[PDB]
Parts: C-alpha cells; structure tokens; sequence
C-alpha cells in the first residue's frame, strides 16, 4: 500500500525519444498512504 | 525515544542524499551512517 512517489522534472527538446541515465531509486517524496501496485506512466498537465 | 556498538567517533567526509541512512560494504555490514538529528557523516572501525 505505502505509495511510494518517485517524481522528476527534466528539461525537454525532443520528438518521440529520451535519454539515459545511472543509479537507483530516490523518492523526491515517501509517504505510505495505501495503494495498489500495479501503474505508473506519468500523469497529465494541460491548458 | 540507536544502534550502539563499538568504534571511535570519526568524522567521515562522505556525501550521503537526504533520503539515505545507513551504509554498506563488500560484506553488506554497515560502515557510514548518518546522525539521526545533525546531519553528520561517521564510519565504524
């Protein structure tokens, strides 16, 4: 359940590509509020 | 309200990130740490 945030803000100038990188994990944020583990594919901002 | 054991106290210069504690050697025993309250880098020998 203890959902785990992991969030990243990166700067953009590509078309449908993206670029590589090296370690593991760090949550920005960790806070256990009780959810289940089965998506993540970053969310919207829109107009 | 602490892990005590043994050692000197040690200042070590170590970069941890806010969200790690412990530390880890070839054998997966603990060396570095981070103070619970001030924010200090140590090791254990």
């Amino acid at each position: 359940g203890y959902f785990k945030i992991y969030s990243k803000h990166t700067p953009i100038n590509l078309v449908r590509d993206l670029p590589q990188g090296f370690s593991a994990l760090e949550p920005l944020v960790d806070l256990p509020i009780g959810i289940n583990i089965t998506r993540f594919q970053t969310l919207l901002a829109l107009h | 309200n602490g892990l005590t054991g043994t050692g000197v106290l040690t200042e070590s210069n170590k970069k941890f990130l806010p969200f790690q504690q412990f530390g880890r050697d070839i054998a997966d025993t603990t060396d570095a740490v981070r103070d619970p309250q001030t924010l200090e880098i140590l090791d254990i020998t």
